[PDB]
């Protein structure tokens, strides 16, 4: 009874029989905004079931030279579902999230990645190699939405930071030996009580392989890694028309 | 004894009328909950400058 585990929202059901426990991003359950915390004057929008699910956005094949990828989130989810929408339509944006990786594989293979949340995960460049160039990350980089981007030096989280202290953020183990999923369940987080879903990510999911995939040859070698999230308490303000960025 | 336009005669009254009075705004007007209202006969919108 910790290994086996149903998370159930809106319309969808996620299942799992070798999942590790949750973990609480800095304990602390998703909330909706006070009414001392909030600025915004109009009522918002709290669609609720229509958009507190789970979107099952992506799937990336783990390779044993698989360097590792990362999704900016509060965009992730844009274009796609009604949650979309509410958040092209909107100015200000605000929830909460449970993030759900998975990936199995046999007894017989073996392999670990790192699954992380790194709120306002600013990304750099190598600065034209030699360091004087003072390049910047393209929109195609910083905000690639689903199918996220894949890191170029997870050594420093391709922003001149340690991978090796990326633990003290919410994160979990996809060990193989161990389990087949990773489930953080992450509150709002910002310096404001809501903020544009389009150019600000509040955080990015962290996807890395520290202890490289591996089998003896002969064992299915296609080894997927499929991303699954689920806003919480979304709550919306600030209508016009619909934006795309 | 008087002549009592002489007794009514607000003539001297040394205080100003005012109708408006200071209140407290230590902080900004706070905003309370609002709901839909489709009703004649209210129209707060139309002024007249």
């Amino acid at each position: 009874s910790d290994r086996v585990a149903q998370l159930t929202i809106g319309n969808s059901t996620i299942t799992t029989q070798e999942a590790a426990n949750i973990i609480v991003g800095y304990g602390e359950w998703p909330s909706y905004c006070s009414d001392d915390d909030a600025t915004a004057v109009d009522k918002p929008t709290r669609p609720d079931v229509s958009v507190n699910r789970f979107y099952t956005l992506d799937t990336k094949l783990w390779e044993k030279s698989s360097k590792g990828w990362y999704w900016k989130f509060p965009d992730v989810l844009t274009e796609t579902g009604v949650f979309g929408q509410n958040a092209q339509f909107h100015y200000l944006y605000r929830s909460g999230f449970c993030i759900h990786v998975q990936c199995n594989a046999s007894k017989f293979h073996q392999g670990a990645l790192l699954v992380a949340i790194l709120p306002e995960y600013v990304i750099g460049t190598v600065a034209g190699g030699t360091g004087t160039e003072d390049s910047h990350p393209p929109y195609k980089q910083t905000q690639p939405g689903a199918d996220g981007f894949e890191l170029q030096h997870p050594y420093v989280l391709d922003a001149g930071i340690p991978i090796s202290q990326l633990t003290v953020c919410p994160h979990q183990w996809i060990n193989l030996r161990t389990n087949n999923c990773a489930t953080i369940i992450v509150p709002y987080m910002n310096t404001l009580p809501f903020d544009s879903a389009l150019n600000h990510c509040n955080f990015g999911l962290l996807v890395v392989p520290i202890s490289p995939l591996d089998f003896d040859q002969g064992a299915t070698p296609v080894i997927p890694i499929t991303i699954t999230l689920a806003p919480m308490c979304s709550e919306f303000a600030g209508l016009r028309q619909a934006v795309t960025q | 004894d008087r002549v009592a336009d002489v007794i009514e005669s607000s003539i001297g009254d040394s205080v100003s009328r005012a109708l408006t009075q200071a209140l407290p705004a230590p902080t900004g007007q706070n905003t309370q909950v609002s709901s839909h209202r489709l009703d004649t006969g209210e129209v707060p919108a139309l002024q007249a400058a």
